[PDB]
């Protein structure tokens, strides 16, 4: 359904086709929320 | 045309605000926000929480603070 | 109204049944006359110019004489009961867009290549529930159609109170959410509406629709989100602008068929219905055969209105007095 | 070099 | 996104050495008025003998199915939705319409056409208005029709009326229809000052938000907001009739004030949504529909006027639209978002920018894009929209749906000069009057897409 072909290691976010890396926390965007990977 | 006044607000699920008004008491104030603002046909979203004086003696000094965080949103 | 005709149809209006030629004083009467033979039937009739008479019938060659009631003649407005379907979800899935198409076949013109559409969006919420979306979509719906710059009125847009399940909580442009206070609305009822009329030059036509959906993302795949059903109808549009209607078409068959056209010179026809009542018709058709080589037929007809107020009681006293003279008989409605 | 139209709206137009 | 204040205008009733120019300067940190000239002058004009009404031809179409009322049994008893089947094994039934349209001997179809063709045994039997026809089944069928494709609501089209080769007697007939036509209405308007060269009492100072905080020329200002009333009064007018004919206001003298509806309230009797927020799942399905039953495939262009803010929203939708397309990547070789700019900092300099114009559907359709300048009007237009502008810049305007061969859109006129001027000296007063109409002709070929905050 969505790609996301970028990851981008941001304290600050990303934007929504990109994947939030952030010192050992995984985020990406689903649903209009930022959702954890754990 | 009196005082100044400083507002701290919240739209109601969008976001959070800060403004500034000159009127001459506070119930004034949210009627120069609330239909001159940019929410102007959606004027009940905003929800006005604090409202303090624009005084001079320090005139050094903040006035409104809101910040939206990654964990409100 | 122009209807079509075997052949020649001439009405008449009866306000009053009397029981004599001399007493037939007032614009409106009839006495259904005939022989002690029963050979010829005609009905007298007073117009607003003196009393006339009818065709006289003859009674060997009549075809058929029925009567239909004034709840016959009620167009049933069609309703469609629009839910959130089941199989898809029974509550509104978050950031998706609800659009509705409501697809009319007959806008302006006599046929469906004269198409119209108008729609409705909901982008639902993540605390959106059915009856809250129910509320935003029937908003979203009267704010679409029934504005007051609109042309005509199209279709009425009505809630259903879950508790309540009979009563229609209607929804106009100028309605607001807080007023729609209820917290159970399941379905959201479209109607059609009465269109615009005046006699002889705009007919009693209506133009249908259809609640069709576009397509939703629930789990990646692409569903319509809702059903619309034809559920029973519950209004009758009233027989008055049809009987109006059909008095123009057949005062020109009696007198003028130039009506109004150079306009100060004219002769203008009165009618003596009123469009506010309805109305019970007995149409009865007959015809006329030649002395020798003349055997083909003149299939003519004879239209009779009566008005009623809740029973019958016009419609079937005069039903009683052509069965008395003539000898017929005539179902009584 | 005035077309018909012109001439018209020499004329339509008042002399009032 | 938060505006900050730049100016502010105030009346004069709350209120000289060397110039550094002579030419008046009018600051950026200040609103200015719009004229609807450019607008209302992209329509054309027509001429008319006088001031009354006027009416016109309206030609529609002829090809009709007529929708059933109910259906009975042989014995007069109403079909239900859960009846069984009717007209088994070729039995006759009769068919209720609310007009004599079908003939004698002609095979008609229901909603499934051919799977069920009924034959006409006779001619109209009148019920009142309606027409029973007693029918019976043309396909072989021996298990006849179900009860659900007899009920209300059902289009019913002829197909033809066949006889036996022998012996036969006559079946069918023709059909006939008419046209309708449409009328209008005109507005007159009038103004006065009481006045040489000043001011008078209506007067408004700006003063603009800086850090450290002439003579009137009367006869262009009173044509200037003298044109500005046969702007408002052909665009922005509105029509008080009944559906009686009677007028609802009247003037000083005792007679009605007639005004008839400007562009913006008869071009807002069709095609027109109230969205609350745009999506191309909106725009593209109410424009192919729109589409797919009036205009042939090549004939399908869209020029949507719009603001300056509903650019940039048609430019953030499309591209929320496109970066879903999982299918393709778009690159810089071929899209050039970034291009190479000569520069004196760097041999390889480049540049960045884009934005979407036009969005191409299905079909044919193409939606193209333009910017309207007098939607961004600071005056009349004063309910604000969060993401900048003043909410009417986000209403898209669909004007010249197909091709008609006459404009659908003018503006009427009296032949020669229908504005009038008058001073009256006592008191002195420049009276000056005028009338005015914009007829639309055809208002489903305009379509108006306006937010949801500008409604009710």
């Amino acid at each position: 359904m969505k790609t996301l072909r970028t990851l981008k290691i941001s304290p600050n976010a990303p934007d929504i086709n990109s994947v939030w890396l952030y010192k050992g926390t995984m985020k990406y965007f689903n649903n209009g929320e930022w959702e954890t990977i754990g | 045309a009196m005082q100044l006044w400083v507002m701290e607000y919240e739209v109601t699920g969008i976001g959070k605000g800060c403004a500034m008004c000159k009127a001459i008491n506070p119930q004034q104030a949210e009627m120069l926000l609330k239909s001159n603002g940019i929410y102007n046909g959606s004027s009940y979203l905003y929800k006005v929480t604090r409202i303090e004086q624009v005084i001079v003696p320090p005139c050094n000094g903040l006035m409104a603070e809101q910040v939206v965080t990654y964990k409100d949103v | 109204m122009v209807i079509s005709i075997n052949q020649v149809r001439q009405l008449y209006v009866a306000k009053a049944l009397k029981a004599n030629t001399a007493a037939l004083t007032t614009a409106g009467d009839i006495v259904p006359k005939a022989d002690t033979a029963k050979t010829t039937l005609y009905f007298q009739s007073m117009s607003p110019a003196g009393i006339v008479a009818s065709d006289k019938i003859n009674l060997k060659h009549v075809l058929y004489a029925k009567a239909t009631p004034s709840e016959a003649l009620a167009h049933k407005l069609v309703r469609y009961s629009v839910t959130l379907d089941a199989d898809v979800s029974a509550t509104p899935v978050a950031g998706q867009n609800y659009i509705l198409r409501l697809a009319f076949r007959q806008y302006i013109g006599l046929s469906e290549e004269d198409q119209y559409f108008k729609y409705g969006e909901v982008i639902a919420r993540s605390g959106m529930t059915a009856s809250d979306f129910y509320k935003k979509m029937a908003i979203s719906l009267a704010k679409n159609l029934e504005n007051k710059t609109e042309s005509t009125p199209l279709v009425n847009i009505y809630l259903i109170s879950a508790a309540a399940a009979s009563t229609d909580v209607p929804v106009t442009s100028a309605t607001k959410e807080s007023d729609l206070t209820a917290t159970d609305y399941n379905q959201i009822i479209i109607e059609e509406t009465e269109q615009p009329w005046v006699l002889g030059m705009m007919p009693q036509a209506f133009i249908p629709f259809t609640p069709q959906f576009l397509t939703i993302t629930v789990d990646g795949e692409d569903r319509l989100w809702g059903v619309a059903t034809v559920v029973t109808p519950t209004k009758t549009v009233p027989d008055g602008h049809l009987i109006a209607d059909l008095e123009y078409f057949c005062m020109g068959a009696r007198g003028d068929i130039y009506r109004g056209m150079g306009y100060p010179n004219i002769i203008k026809t009165t009618y003596l219905v009123d469009p506010g009542a309805v109305y019970d018709v007995l149409d009865i058709h007959y015809f006329y055969t030649g002395s020798n080589e003349s055997v083909q037929k003149s299939e003519k007809t004879i239209t009779l209105v009566a008005v009623d107020d809740g029973s019958h009681t016009a419609m079937n006293a005069l039903i009683g007095a052509i069965n008395t003279a003539s000898g017929l008989t005539i179902a009584t409605l | 070099v005035l077309s018909p139209k012109d001439i018209k709206y020499i004329e339509t137009m008042p002399d009032y | 996104a938060g505006k900050l204040g730049k100016f502010q205008m105030l009346g004069f009733q709350h209120w000289a050495p060397q110039k550094a120019t002579n030419l008046m300067v009018q600051l950026l940190a200040f609103y200015r008025g719009k004229s609807l000239d450019t607008f209302l002058n992209s329509f054309p004009t027509r001429e008319f003998e006088d001031d009354n009404e006027y009416y016109w031809d309206v030609i529609g179409s002829s090809r009709r199915n007529i929708p059933l009322v109910e259906a009975r049994d042989e014995n007069g008893v109403v079909v239900a939705a859960n009846a069984a089947n009717v007209g088994v094994g070729t039995s006759p039934f009769y068919l209720v319409f609310p007009e004599d349209w079908f003939a004698d001997g002609e095979v008609i179809v229901g909603n499934l056409n051919q799977v069920y063709p009924f034959r006409i045994l006779g001619d109209a039997r009148m019920e009142g208005t309606n027409a029973v026809y007693k029918v019976e089944l043309m396909g072989g069928n021996t298990q006849g029709v179900p009860a659900e494709r007899l009920q209300q609501g059902e289009r019913f089209s002829i197909e033809f009326a066949p006889v036996e080769k022998e012996l036969s007697r006559k079946v069918g007939d023709v059909r006939f229809t008419s046209p309708v036509s449409m009328r209008n209405e005109w507005t007159t308007i009038r103004i006065q000052h009481k006045v040489g060269n000043k001011l008078n009492k209506k007067l408004a100072m700006g003063i603009p938000m800086v850090r450290n905080l002439w003579m009137h020329y009367v006869d262009w200002e009173v044509e200037l907001q003298f044109d500005e009333y046969k702007n408002n009064a052909m665009a922005w007018g509105t029509s008080n009739r009944n559906l009686n004919g009677e007028y609802m206001n009247f003037g000083k003298s005792g007679n009605a004030i007639k005004t008839g509806a400007g562009i913006f309230e008869q071009t807002e009797v069709a095609n027109t949504m109230y969205y609350n927020t745009f999506s191309l799942k909106l725009l593209e399905d109410a424009l192919y529909e729109l589409s797919a039953s009036k205009l042939a495939m090549d004939d399908r262009l869209f020029v949507i006027k719009t603001g300056e803010r509903g650019a940039i929203q048609f430019h953030k939708e499309v591209l929320k639209t496109v970066s879903g397309w999982t299918t393709f990547v778009l690159d810089n070789n071929s899209t050039r978002v970034v291009e190479k700019v000569q520069s004196r900092l760097h041999s390889n300099a480049l540049s960045a920018g884009f934005q979407f114009v036009e969005y191409k559907a299905p079909n044919g359709v193409r939606v193209r894009l333009d910017v309207d300048p007098f939607y961004d009007d600071p005056v009349r237009n004063k309910i604000l929209h969060p993401m900048g502008g003043v909410a009417f810049s986000y209403r898209y305007d669909i004007w010249y749906i197909g091709t008609m061969d006459q404009p659908n859109i003018f503006k009427c006129k009296i032949k020669g000069d229908n504005e009038y001027r008058g001073y009256q000296w006592g008191s002195a007063v420049i009276h000056r009057m005028a009338t005015l109409g914009v007829c639309v002709l055809d208002p489903t070929r305009t379509m108006s897409l306006i937010p949801a905050i500008l409604q009710g």
